[PDB]
């Protein structure tokens, strides 16, 4: 427990995921969902991508002033599936709480997989 | 990005909004000359609420403070918390009119300082990422604030479309009938504007207050400096799922949407408990949260008189309970299930209603965050009691031969007087009619 | 160089089809000639053999993880043609 | 080898373009006479691009003179920057004309003295194989000026439309009328040889300098004198790729290539934020720039009068984005993302357009080199705005008959006054169609 508070932070975020992916912190998300709005009513499209990655920006920045130093922000990001045109567009967009490290050994791909599906509920 | 432009007016109206930012600077952690906690950060992560974000690296207030009188913003500039407020940009400096009294004075009065009155709200919405709406921090107290006050009802609802306006109506005295006279006037008249005009509005009287004013602090003189203490603080209390995140309805426009099931029923009453030296020492010592949202369906801590006997011939259809500080939450969900065991508020049969519970974090500050304070904003259907209770001192006052001709000097030449008893007539019978 | 085979030809060949857009504009009253609107006609197909062959890269980008850095370049001078 | 040779003319002409080399002396950290140090060519890597090249250690401008009065050159003669200048080559110490108070004054001059005016820059071209262009540092300003050189617009132009012609059209105060009264007259007669005889126009606005002079500077009057600092450090802005060596856009027919379009629609609006001397006590703890380049989207960084009703609709199609300085460069990729996203201008879906950023180096001397500064030079086509404020004023003065027979005593006899409203309308319809 000591080299992780040294180096991975790994019990804040074991809180952090909490916060974002569930919503603990709604006023992010509904800051974000807000802006996002008029991009997810309509259908999907291969010229999607390219706004959702940004719509994460300019809400993390419109939602704080003084949380940005953090580096919660950047070891998370946005996660898109392949989904077919005939649909709202909802179901499209999802945030996922990026890991690759050896602090993915709380973290698994069994593990953001059931964070896939609490997320759309 | 919910950003709410608080409308300050009248004599009293300015007085009880001044504490309410005074109340938001000690749990904010910043100074009113610049920032200096750095709680701030740690402790809310969203400071921007009602605040405009830096331009001087100190958070700028979204008010406006515009009064007849400039008596009452000269009282205010000998406190330093006018070096908060800016000299042009929040109160505009000598804002002049009447003297004033009459409903109708301020009315007119408005329509001349109509270009500048929207050129201070429009010169910070300007600013706005996107705007929430407008609460309209107004008193009925008066005909200066209570004339003005129902200007803004009509002009924010034809140049805005989708905003929020909800004003804090403080309706006056009403055993004082020798401070005021022109009280039941002033009073239909605005609770005209609020059913036509207004989405939803929180009702506020004092001769309930003053129940509370001799119960919980004993001062046997009652005025307006003592009673604007009770006022900010149900302010900010009303939107601290807005200052700090909720979950589920951390909007205002949450809240207010499940405590409304058509308009004219949309006057919600107000209680607040702790107001006594003895609740702050008896939370150390630990005090329940499984009684916290019981002792708030006992009439006594109600800002709005009502019956004893109007309780059980009216049923509640949403009531909101909002705890903030301690609350132990393995048990919240447990304090919420002996609601229906005790049944001292009843619900309707016929539609379904709701006992909404909701808690949020405080201050990082600790003798403001482990106190019991128990909120409540009601929507009960017994609201009707204050609507009979002007609505006689309304017909009374006009048979006492007074305001048939001493209204009727003020730019009023025609009959609108039975316009205004028979639609009051219209709205407390809906009230009652939309339960069974 | 940007990835090995695929995107690499068709950028390198982007810049080949605008350098025979200077030889379609080095013309002296070109456009009100037969071989101006000849030469017109064989370039306007050139290119929709490019705007579709970017156009594949595309669902490639949609497609997760490819490259981040590439594609937020890559999609950022087309949001830049647009805007 | 982009040699540019300045065609610095007219009353007002030659006080924009005097402290233009007076700038560029001091960014070259060198005397006016010499060559000081050895900062100059290690921290500027390359001085010489207005400049002829050195063979006598100290680079002399290619600057030609000309105006009508002689009196603002000896206003120079015995002022210490005649060894920065020529007084029997580049200048014409004593050159003649009237006061000037006539457009047709000056365009008879040049039509005497048409072999010398081309023959004297022309031997300031010796010193570059293949030439850039010709920059007219010309005002539309008074009758010297403007009357002259609407000649030059044209004998330049089909002996060289291969090259760059490109003016800085400073527009005439319109606050006079009692000292020039030819203006409506002199401005349209050399803005009708701009949309077919040229190239580019750099749009410039007065009495829009003059609004945000009392709003960043606050001086009490701004007084002409005070108004030629304003243009001359946007002209050393323009051209900082150019002279510090690039590697994209190196070359002036670089920069303008992707700012047109098409003929006609050509005129740039300027802008640059750092006239804020409260941008530079803030900018030493490092202002991001995340901020620097969205106050170049703000509608008051502007120089040039536009629609703001018209802001909404109309669309940008090219706007360049030059900050410099210190831009912390990797999170300039990151700012660019933020612009489209928010919405801070409009810009058009149906075809081509550019949001394009670009950072560069500045002057080797630290107080004047840690201090952000952001030029914008936008295309946006609600400028069809200008050339009706303009011609509201001429058919104003047509309408009391001024000029219909007191300008045809001079190189006029025919009728070219209803040519100019008319090849307004076309500019104006001719831009306003291209978008949809």
């Amino acid at each position: 427990l000591d080299v992780l508070n040294k180096n991975y932070n790994l019990l804040e975020h074991m809180q952090a995921m909490r916060r974002y992916l569930l919503l603990g912190q709604g006023d992010f998300i509904r800051h974000l969902m807000d802006l996002l709005k008029p991009e997810l009513v309509r259908p999907a499209t291969t010229l999607y991508q390219h706004n959702l990655t940004g719509i994460l920006e300019t809400a993390v920045r419109a939602t704080n002033a003084q949380f940005d130093n953090p580096e919660i922000l950047k070891r998370l990001d946005v996660r898109l599936l392949e989904v077919s045109p005939g649909d709202t567009g909802w179901d499209v967009f999802s945030l996922d709480y990026h890991v690759d490290g050896p602090i993915a050994t709380v973290f698994t791909r069994e593990c953001m997989s059931h964070y896939l599906r609490v997320f759309n509920f | 990005p919910r950003e709410i432009i608080t409308l300050q007016l009248g004599q009293c109206g300015n007085q009880i909004g001044f504490e309410f930012w005074k109340q938001l600077c000690a749990e904010h952690g910043i100074s009113p000359e610049g920032i200096v906690e750095e709680f701030a950060t740690e402790g809310t992560d969203r400071k921007d609420v009602f605040f405009y974000q830096a331009d001087d690296e100190h958070y700028i207030p979204r008010a406006v403070l515009l009064d007849l009188e400039p008596r009452v913003i000269h009282s205010i500039l000998n406190s330093p918390y006018a070096n908060l407020y800016n000299p042009e940009n929040i109160y505009l400096s000598e804002h002049g009119g009447g003297a004033g009294n009459n409903w109708a004075s301020g009315f007119s009065q408005g329509e001349k300082i109509h270009e500048d009155i929207f050129d201070i709200i429009d010169r910070e919405a300007d600013g706005s990422d996107s705007l929430e709406g407008f609460v309209l921090c107004h008193s009925i107290a008066g005909g200066t604030g209570s004339g003005l006050g129902s200007y803004l009802l009509e002009r924010l609802n034809d140049r805005y479309p989708k905003k929020l306006v909800q004003t804090y109506s403080v309706f006056p005295n009403q055993d004082e009938m020798s401070h005021v006279v022109v009280q039941p006037y002033n009073s239909l008249l605005t609770l005209k504007r609020l059913t036509q005009n207004a989405d939803c509005v929180v009702v506020l009287d004092n001769t309930a207050l003053n129940r509370i004013a001799t119960d919980r602090l004993h001062i046997q003189n009652p005025s307006f400096s003592q009673i604007n203490q009770l006022v900010s603080t149900i302010m900010s209390a009303s939107t601290t799922t807005l200052r700090y995140p909720g979950y589920m309805n951390n909007d205002l426009i949450g809240l207010i949407a499940s405590l409304i099931p058509t308009p004219r029923l949309h006057f919600l009453m107000t209680g607040y408990t702790p107001l006594t030296t003895d609740q702050s020492v008896a939370s150390v010592r630990k005090t329940t949260v499984l009684d916290v949202m019981r002792r708030l369906l006992q009439p006594k801590n109600v800002m709005v008189s009502t019956g004893r006997d109007r309780q059980t011939n009216h049923c509640y259809i949403a009531i909101l309970n909002i705890i903030q500080g301690e609350v132990d939450p393995t048990q919240v969900h447990k304090s919420l299930q002996r609601i229906r065991e005790r049944k001292l508020a009843n619900f309707i049969p016929w539609g379904p209603a709701s006992i909404q519970v909701a808690l949020s974090r405080k201050s990082p500050y600790l003798p403001s965050a482990h106190r019991v304070s128990g909120l409540m904003m009601a929507n009960h259907t017994n609201i009707s009691s204050l609507f009979e209770r002007t609505c006689r001192q309304y017909d009374k006052l006009r048979k006492r031969e007074a305001f048939l001709e001493q209204f009727r000097k003020e730019d009023i030449f025609k009959d609108n007087f039975d316009e205004l008893d028979n639609s009051r007539e219209i709205v407390q019978q809906l009230i009652d009619e939309y339960h069974a | 160089f940007i990835l090995l085979k695929p995107v690499f030809h068709c950028l390198n060949e982007i810049l080949e089809l605008c350098h025979s857009f200077c030889s379609l504009v080095s013309q002296n009253l070109g456009p009100l000639d037969e071989r101006g609107a000849g030469q017109l006609d064989i370039l306007v197909k050139g290119f929709s053999c490019q705007s579709s062959l970017l156009f594949r890269i595309l669902s490639s980008v949609r497609n997760h993880q490819i490259n981040p850095d590439l594609a937020q370049l890559l999609l950022r001078l087309d949001y830049n043609k647009y805007y």
